[PDB]
């Protein structure tokens, strides 16, 4: 039938501990990055590629939601592709009602409310994936981080995944509120550097922007050319 | 509509006008009523044309699956039972008159009538469509047991013809299919290549 | 018919930096006048209101249920309602009832709650949206609203003759009615306030 | 523990619940069938643990469509259970295509079946290996035969329950593609003699079952006077 | 951490205290329970999947074992692990392609197909009253743009597209192989493809096979129908190869 | 209405007039009735207007769920296949009658999608209450692989055949011109019918209009 | 032991603990014989008395004019079973206008009591029938089991001491075919007897006889109404 | 299946609820959250949690929730079950509003979210939720409201309290300085200053590091702010300079 009661209790000590282990399945995912310019945002990510026997553009970490609103991830990528479907779905569901583009920040209460359900319903385990959406609604840039529990949080800059705390630290010093799209892009991915092992390539890692003008992946060859500095 | 088919031995040949009619205006001159539902199963529609057109979808459907799953082609009489158990069941809700008819190894050349009902029968040839009232006495009289492929092809078009003349609801071009073990040859007779049988003047 | 029941007439207008709505006041039952102060037009934001003709029944219920959705809506949101947003909102409300309808046939009149560019549109009882640039009617003297304002309607009107010009296409238009009329109230939106007047008006 | 639900692996993958339906089968007395040039033959050593039943009681082989045969091992109200899965699986493919069912959609679709109680806590494994045999002049013989998992192979011979492996030694003697139902049926019966414990468990009868062109298709009782003969002939041979 | 464990974590698809999912972990043990290894490698103009053939059992009709299988016309797979639960993906899968044909009127793109296949794994890995299959499905196909296509998914809901991939028992020393091999190659594209796919079959197993011992299935740009080769067809390769 | 379709060397040309009407009174002169289904499909609806919106819509948003998943441009037969199924389904009481156009990976598709869920692919469709008058125009005139501008004279020909033939159609023709290459939503491409001007003026002054009660309420 | 509690847990031995525990059931009930000849089945009951103050719980049900049961086990669960085969009896003669033949009846009731044997948080049946039947066939005695398992018998005995009764049987079975009807009963309750302490006997508060046949429909006989039956146990 | 159920919804050996009890301790570590009546209007204050550097700041607060033109809420707790409650608020207060066509009163939103959450405890072998509210409100029956509620689906009205980090310390404060019908919105206002420096030991109050909202009554109209962060530091800078006056 479907197991009925939930699979995440409160412990003794007060704390839903599956939700605790799903946030260590995040820290031990690939890297993420994501970064608010003055102009835009970044997201990018560093895809744990072994093999040269992978087509690295058969599959996306950093996928479109809406022609304004794209996401990135670390932990679980099967887990990840639910969410994303889910996504998809919401922001149409609001389109079709209010005929406007779903604002970024709706979106992410929605899909946050779908982590929360998995925290408590029957016979189920919290998502093992934090994710980092980006977009553009009211002129202006949104960056926000959705966790495990669906708790959500608004960022100028952050990271996640492995070495994320070092990340954090890095972004601090490093980050100003006046900081245009194109070095923010370059920060973005001098953050993944300081954790990367194993020389970087256009194929091993994957970036998004967002501004004015929409969402979109940067290709291998736009990502290539941020690469010759680095 | 006028449809048709007949069975020679190694196959069969399909034919219909192509005249789509909504009360007395023609929406669809040059229709293709003539549809494939596997590599050598034709269904022929009439009567509705949404009716037709999602009950041939459907059973394509159900007729490629059970295909795959079974690594072999089709039955002709696999085709015509998914037909007539949907217009059966459905008879309350659907207008639709079918023929029904290709090749498979196991029978070789073969037509089914799957009338409104949903009624199912094997025959040598079948009509059907508002037109084919105007044929019977024609093909009843021209029909001959043991005609080759050309032959079928040329009493097909010929009964068509006649019936596309009197019926205000068939016209257009004939489209003409035929079907055997080497596949499927298909082809549309228009203006001058439609057979042509004068108007009796004094 | 189902709409003209009740009767009543509602209709919008735009002008340069502002908006127009009015209504009847009438809510009578076939020939019988019941009351003479019966609400067609609510307000939806500071700025932006909705105006129902058709059945009285299904005028509350459509305000009422759209109220609902809107307090929702801007709890959620940030923010108050874009004009254009209500619209949709409220021809997802009325299709949702497709195959059995509210009779009622909305219009809205507002200004855009960050730009206050004037707005204002219709809708038919299944929800389908018509936007325009001049104004639109709705209610069992439409052919009177449209020949009125198609005669009397300019660009770029300032609320005073805005105010004139919607008030003399309703009264006159209602006055050609049997079952619309017995008063008429009009509100005029502006950035800065909102004017609320009752006309003189037959009541016969 | 790692072997109380069909919806658990163990640490080395393996799903014990199944394992262990499987061991059901494998304390069942003896089941064969044969493939041969014009048919399929099927044989069983059918334990009689009592004197008080009737001849025939507690069948082991079943009639699943007018052209198709099943023999079984294991849990006897499983197996039964499964004939009837495979007795609407055949009818309703007729209803909705028109025909009789090929042997190895019967096959295909009863195992999908089975291989659906091997996912859940909610439901357990069969307790039940069969046989499914047919013949008709299009398709020619055919014998399947399913286990508890789902897994549904083809065979020229084939053994199920515990004297299984002796049972396959007996049957690769036979050069069975060139052999009649006739003659096969005797070796069946042979081989049943054989592998049977006469010390250990001591009562038996032979059931016997085929389906070929001397049938017409029809899965059928082996007639009793050629069951007899047959009998006749593994009690001899066994000498 | 370091394999630790609480509660009914190595039961059920619940998270470990490593964030683990053990019973996903197990499932991947469970496809090598088979015994059996599977190749498949892509070149410009064809794709091609090669697995082993064990027929231990004189009395099994051998016609009847196989691990490849048409999905549709122009895809076709090859499954590697526990049989029965094989079986089952592979219905699944035919009956989504079906079903997106239906819907959309044209042929499901393999990699949409494997996605569909590695999303309903997915749900096995979050919902804790059913266990995960025990397989792993390799897929193949021409896209109209892309060329030939190789897709593998796997027990987690992981999947990918490849240049050549592995599964089964020796899926690792079949990846080292065949990165030695792509690395070499000219635009990291590998050319021979069946000869590629059959010699890391038979360098890992070290079998030098008959043509009865395995089975090839190829799709190609001029000819993208799933085709099953004979034995004739294999044992041509096999002796072309043994000829240098 | 008068909606039309028209394949021609490079692609694809839509048209339709701007009139709505309730009963035989004109409710919208400038109503939209080429429907966005995505970047390189749209679609002309007839019939019931919140029906031809409302399905064109669903269909336009369930296509880009579509397409985000497969990374792919949709096809048309795709958005055919979804109209007409969900059109059947629904008998006919979804009053939406629909040419559907657009350009994929296979070239330039047309087709026209009728209430009951029947569809037809055709070099040339029309619709709606004036669809005679602009079919007479396509029987006439229309050639295979005519060049662009061709094309968009003989389907604005045909829309206004039927605007100034059929009393349910008017006002304004808008095209939508779709190739491998270029997208061009033309609205309006022709205003063939106008407003004459007012000859007297009906200014009236404030004052004019007697009030009965005032209230101002002062806004933020 | 961790195998034990659930119908759907196989054990290590491909062994049901759960169907082995009904099993159980059966076999502490009090003892029934079922018996036949060429032309009538014979249930013959005891009947345990809860006090000395107590009747006598009943054995012995009528399905229909051509069957009836004779139960060892959970009498909620006999209760259960019989009202199904009761309805499937009522079904097959409003449908076909006769009698539902008794081996088809048996059949029903393997795939009905199999279900719960496989899904999970369901238990078997705790219950053993007898069936005696008449049909084309002719008489009939079957047994049903908790394990769904069912057999077509000669003749048979379930519940406590039954081996007795099961070894009387097996003594005399070779004369039941062509005994008059008297003689099957007799033989029934010589096999009954068996199961009891030597110091106790045979009683009109303890027997309960249910017979059917060619001529004749399913009948119960109680209390006085087994005297006949009882002298002459000679 | 009866092996894996962790058994939510069940009595304990001396009649406890175990989870509800646990949800407790969860709330018990949340941000502190205060809420204090007076007689000109009633205010929420609470520790701000999202705190680092590199935050964006997009809504209007945090923690504060507005339910209705006449209602807000705080919460402590799990955050992501505080949003499905809130929402769950509004849309109770929304369906009385439809049905009435008047504001649902403060006690009866409480009651029926109470409700919900009193369910999860009784039924349905699911997690209750970790989240305690303080709600403030105006209704025409009562004015001036402050209510509690806790996982159990208990609640209560008070005149000031605190749940959340360091509540007992919070309330023994509040039960010394709080002056029974006696309170102003300003004094309120200066009163949960004095209590979060006091209960936020770690460390050195900040107006980045608390949110305050308030409801006070203008010409008819609920009005319901959340106050800037010149006017929280001015607070702060007020109990400061009170403080210096603390000995002479
Ligand atoms: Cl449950
Ligand atoms: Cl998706
Ligand atoms: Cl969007
Ligand atoms: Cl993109
Ligand atoms: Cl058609
Ligand atoms: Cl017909
Ligand atoms: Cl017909
Ligand atoms: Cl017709
Ligand atoms: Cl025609
Ligand atoms: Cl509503
Ligand atoms: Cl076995
Ligand atoms: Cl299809
Ligand atoms: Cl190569
Ligand atoms: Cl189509
Ligand atoms: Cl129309
Ligand atoms: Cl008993
Ligand atoms: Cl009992
Ligand atoms: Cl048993
Ligand atoms: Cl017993
Ligand atoms: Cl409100
Ligand atoms: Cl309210
Ligand atoms: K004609
Ligand atoms: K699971
Ligand atoms: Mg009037
Ligand atoms: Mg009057
Ligand atoms: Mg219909």
């Amino acid at each position: 039938r479907g197991y009925s009661f939930s699979l995440t209790t409160f412990s003794p000590s007060g704390k839903l501990v599956q939700i605790e282990y799903a946030l260590a399945a995040v820290a031990g995912g690939a890297p993420s990055v994501g970064i608010k310019a003055a102009n835009g945002v970044v997201l990018a990510t560093e895809k744990k590629q072994k093999s040269i026997l992978y087509d690295e553009r058969s599959v996306h970490k950093v996928e479109p939601i809406t022609k304004h609103i794209g996401l990135v991830y670390s932990g679980m990528g099967p887990d990840y592709r639910v969410l994303v479907h889910r996504a998809r779905k919401l922001a149409q569901q609001y389109y079709l009602v209010y005929q406007e583009p779903i604002p970024t920040a709706q979106l992410v209460q929605r899909v946050a409310s779908v982590m929360q359900e998995y925290t408590q319903s029957g016979g189920v385990r919290p998502f093992g994936v934090s994710l980092l959406i980006c977009g553009w609604n009211e002129g202006r840039p949104y960056l926000f981080q959705s966790d495990p529990s669906g708790a959500y949080f608004a960022w100028k800059a952050t990271a996640m995944g492995k070495n994320y705390v070092n990340g954090k630290t890095f972004l601090e010093k490093r980050y100003n509120e006046d900081l245009e799209l194109e070095d923010a892009i370059h920060t973005a991915i001098l953050t993944l550097k300081e954790s990367f092992e194993g020389q970087m390539t256009e194929d091993n890692i994957e970036v998004g922007i967002c501004n004015e003008a929409g969402f979109r992946r940067l290709t291998p060859t736009e990502v290539k050319d941020y690469l010759a500095a680095i | 509509t006028t449809i048709m088919a007949v069975q020679f031995d190694g196959g069969v040949v399909l034919g219909a006008d192509s005249r789509t009619t909504t009360g007395s205006y023609i929406a669809n001159r040059v229709t293709d009523k003539l549809t494939p539902i596997h590599d050598r199963i034709f269904c022929c529609r009439s009567g509705s044309a949404a009716d037709t057109q999602a009950v041939a979808d459907a059973v394509t459907y159900q007729l490629g699956f059970h295909s795959i799953e079974l690594n072999e082609p089709p039955l002709v009489h696999t085709a015509a039972s998914l037909f007539k158990e949907m217009c059966y069941r459905y008879r309350e809700d659907l207008m639709a008159g079918i023929i029904i008819a290709g090749w498979d190894p196991q029978e070789g050349g073969q037509v089914y009538s799957v009338p409104m009902g949903g009624m199912m029968v094997r025959q040598s040839f079948a009509i059907g469509g508002s037109g084919s009232s105007y044929i019977y006495g024609y093909v009843d009289a021209t029909y001959r047991e043991g005609m080759t492929k050309e032959e079928c092809l040329q009493f097909t078009a010929n009964a068509l013809a006649l019936a596309m003349e009197r019926d205000g609801s068939s016209g257009g071009v004939i489209r003409l299919a035929a079907i055997a073990e080497s596949g499927v040859e298909r082809q549309v007779l228009l203006g001058d290549q439609i057979p042509k049988f004068a108007v009796a003047t004094l | 018919s189902i709409m003209s029941y009740n009767g009543g007439a509602v209709m919008a207008m735009k002008g340069k930096n502002c908006v127009a709505i009015a209504a009847d006041r009438r809510f009578g039952i076939q020939a019988q006048m019941v009351t003479t102060d019966f609400q067609k037009i609510f307000p939806m934001g500071d700025r932006l209101y909705i105006g129902l003709a058709g059945l009285a029944t299904d005028v509350q219920t459509v305000a009422q249920r759209l109220k609902f959705r809107l307090n929702l809506y801007e709890l959620k949101e940030g923010r108050q309602i874009k004009p254009y947003t209500l619209m949709s909102m409220v021809a997802n409300l009325l299709y949702e009832k497709r195959f059995g309808p509210y009779y009622t046939e909305p219009v809205i009149a507002g200004l855009d709650p960050k730009t206050f560019k004037p707005f204002i549109c219709s809708l038919d009882l299944i929800g389908c949206p018509m936007v325009t640039d001049d104004f639109v009617v709705s209610g069992t003297c439409a052919e009177q609203m449209y020949g009125m304002c198609e005669s009397l309607w300019e660009p770029n009107m300032d609320p005073d003759h805005l105010f004139e010009t919607i008030s003399q296409a309703m009264l006159n238009a209602v006055d050609r009615d049997a079952v619309s009329g017995m008063g008429v109230i009009v509100h005029i939106i502006e950035k800065d306030k909102i004017t609320t007047r009752t006309l003189k008006a037959r009541m016969d | 523990g790692y072997d109380l639900s069909a919806s658990t692996f163990s640490p080395d993958g393996r799903v014990f619940q199944v394992e262990y339906a499987m061991k059901a089968v494998e304390n069942s007395s003896t089941a064969i069938g044969i493939r041969c040039k014009d048919g399929v033959v099927f044989g069983v050593e059918k334990l009689v643990l009592s004197k008080l039943y009737e001849e025939g009681s507690n069948k082991r082989l079943f009639n699943v469509d007018r052209h198709v045969g099943m023999a079984v091992a294991g849990l006897l109200a499983d197996a039964r259970s499964l004939a009837d899965i495979a007795r609407e699986e055949a009818s309703n493919f007729r209803s909705n295509f028109g025909y009789n069912i090929p042997l190895k959609h019967l096959a295909d679709r009863v195992a999908m079946y089975v291989h659906a109680y091997t996912l859940y806590s909610a439901v357990r494994p069969f307790g039940c290996s069969f046989m499914l045999g047919s013949y008709s002049v299009n398709d020619g013989a055919q014998l399947y035969m399913i286990d508890p998992s789902g897994v549904s192979y083809g065979y020229w011979g084939c053994a199920i329950g515990k004297a299984r492996q002796a049972a396959k030694t007996e049957i690769e003697k036979l050069q069975m593609k060139e052999m009649t139902c006739r003659d096969i049926v005797k070796e069946v019966a042979k081989i049943i003699y054989i592998v049977h414990d006469e010390v250990k468990d001591k009562a038996f009868e032979l059931e016997l079952s085929w389906v070929g062109e001397l049938t017409n298709g029809r899965h059928e009782i082996v007639p009793k006077d050629i069951r007899e003969e047959a009998e006749k002939y593994a009690k001899e041979s066994l000498k | 951490s370091r394999g630790s464990s609480a509660g009914f974590d190595r039961h059920i698809t619940i998270f470990s205290p490593e964030g683990r999912l053990y019973q996903v972990e197990y499932a991947f043990k469970a496809i090598n329970q088979g015994g059996l290894t599977s190749v498949a490698v892509r070149g410009k103009d064809c794709a091609v999947i090669v697995t082993q053939k064990k027929v231990p059992d004189k009395l099994l009709d051998s016609s009847t074992v196989t691990h490849l299988f048409k999905i549709t016309e122009n895809i076709g797979c090859v499954m590697t692990g526990m049989t029965a639960d094989s079986r089952s993906q592979v219905q699944r899968a035919r009956y989504e392609a079906a079903n997106w044909k239906y819907k959309y009127g044209y042929e499901i793109p393999v990699d949409m197909l494997c996605k569909r296949i590695a999303d309903i794994s997915q749900v096995y890995t979050q919902n804790a009253e059913m266990r995960p299959l025990g397989c792993c499905m390799i897929l193949i196909g021409i896209d109209e743009e892309q060329g030939p296509q190789v897709y593998k998914c796997d027990p987690a809901g992981y999947y990918c597209g490849f240049k050549a991939t592995a599964a089964g028992v020796k899926q690792t020393e079949s990846t080292s192989f065949l990165e030695k091999k792509v690395k070499k190659k000219f635009d990291w594209t590998f050319e021979q493809t069946v000869e590629t796919a059959i010699t890391c079959l038979s360098t890992v197993l070290s079998i030098d096979f008959k043509p009865s011992e395995i089975e090839v299935g190829v799709v190609t740009v001029e000819n993208p129908k799933f085709r099953i080769l004979t034995e004739a067809e294999i044992d041509a390769h096999l002796v072309a190869l043994a000829e240098r | 209405t008068t909606i039309a379709g028209v394949v021609y060397k490079d692609g694809i040309v839509l048209g339709a007039d701007t009139r709505a009407t309730e009963g035989m009174v004109v409710a919208d002169k400038n109503c939209s009735k080429i429907h966005f289904i995505s970047p390189n499909i749209y679609c002309c609806g007839a019939g019931t207007a919140a029906d031809t919106d409302m399905t064109t819509q669903l269909i336009s948003s369930n296509l880009e769920l579509h397409s985000l998943s497969t990374g792919r441009l949709p096809r048309v037969v795709t958005a055919n296949r979804m109209l007409k199924q969900m059109l059947f389904r629904y008998q006919g009481y979804i009053g939406a009658a629909l040419v559907l156009g657009g350009v994929d990976v296979t070239g330039p598709h047309l087709y026209s999608i009728y209430p009951h869920g029947s569809t037809d692919k055709l070099p040339y469709v029309t619709m709606g209450s004036g669809s005679l008058a602009a079919m007479a125009v396509f029987e006439d005139k229309f050639r295979p692989d005519m060049e662009e501008e061709e094309a968009k004279n003989l389907v604005s020909e045909a829309i206004a055949a039927g605007i100034f033939n059929d009393l349910g159609s008017g006002s304004n023709i808008d095209l939508c011109v779709i190739s491998k290459n270029k997208l061009d939503f033309l609205r309006p491409y022709t205003v063939p019918n106008k407003k004459g001007t007012r000859l007297g003026r009906y200014r009236c002054e404030k004052g004019t209009t007697a009030v009965l009660t005032e209230k101002i309420t002062p806004l933020e | 032991n961790q195998y034990d509690n659930d119908v759907t847990v196989w054990s290590p031995q491909g062994r049901i603990h759960q169907i082995e525990y009904a099993m159980e059931a059966v076999k502490q009930g009090s003892a029934t014989v079922g018996l036949k000849s060429k032309t009538h089945a014979v249930l013959v009951a005891l009947k345990r008395a809860q006090s000395e103050l107590a009747a006598h719980q009943k054995k012995i049900l009528h399905v229909d004019n051509h069957i009836g049961i004779s139960i060892a086990g959970l009498t909620a669960d006999a209760r259960l079973l019989c009202n199904f085969m009761r309805q499937e009896c009522l079904d097959s003669r409003f449908v076909f206008d006769r009698p539902l033949p008794v081996s088809r009846l048996v059949s029903l009731i393997g795939s009905k009591t199999q279900i719960p044997t496989q899904r999970y948080g369901r238990r078997p049946y705790g219950v053993g029938l007898l069936i005696a039947g008449y049909d084309d066939m002719g008489p009939h005695i079957f047994q049903t089991c908790p394990s769904a398992n069912y057999f077509d018998c000669r003749a048979m005995s379930i519940g406590a001491r039954s081996q007795s009764a099961r070894t009387y049987l097996e003594r005399h079975m070779s004369e039941f075919m062509e005994c008059n009807l008297n003689e099957l009963v007799k033989h029934g309750l010589r096999a009954l007897r068996e199961t009891l302490p030597a110091e106790q006997d045979l009683t009109t508060k303890n027997v309960s006889i249910g017979i059917v046949g060619k001529d004749l429909e399913f009948t119960i006989y109680d209390d006085d109404d087994v005297s006949p039956f009882l002298e002459g146990l000679e | 299946s009866r092996r894996y159920d962790s058994r939510t919804t069940i009595f304990s050996p001396e009649g406890r609820l175990y989870q509800v009890e646990y949800a407790m301790e969860a709330i018990g570590h949340a941000g502190t959250c205060l809420g204090i009546l007076a007689n000109d209007g009633v205010l929420l204050a609470a520790e701000r949690r999202n705190i680092h550097k590199l935050l964006d700041e997009v809504f209007f607060s945090e923690k504060i929730y507005k339910l209705n033109e006449d209602m807000a809420c705080s919460v402590a707790g799990i955050t992501s079950d505080a949003n499905v409650l809130t929402n769950e608020l509004r849309l109770i207060a929304q369906r009385y509003l439809l049905q009435y066509q008047e504001p649902i009163p403060c006690e009866q939103l409480v009651t029926a979210l109470c409700d919900i959450k009193q369910a999860y405890t009784q039924f349905g072998g699911k997690r209750p939720f970790g989240v305690s509210l303080l709600y403030i409100g105006w209704d025409k029956h009562y004015g001036f409201q402050l209510y509690q509620s806790d996982p159990s689906g208990n609640y209560g009205g008070w005149k000031a309290t605190c749940i959340g980090n360091n509540s007992a310390a919070a309330v023994s404060m509040l039960k010394q300085d709080y002056k029974e019908g006696e309170m102003t919105l300003k004094s309120a206002l200066a009163l949960a200053i004095k209590v979060l420096n006091k209960t936020m030991d770690v460390s050195k109050l900040s107006a980045e590091k608390v949110e305050i909202a308030t409801l006070t009554r203008e010409n008819g109209k609920t009005v319901i702010r959340v106050l800037k962060q010149k006017e929280v530091e001015q607070l702060i800078k007020k109990h400061e300079e009170e403080e210096a006056k603390a000995e002479r």
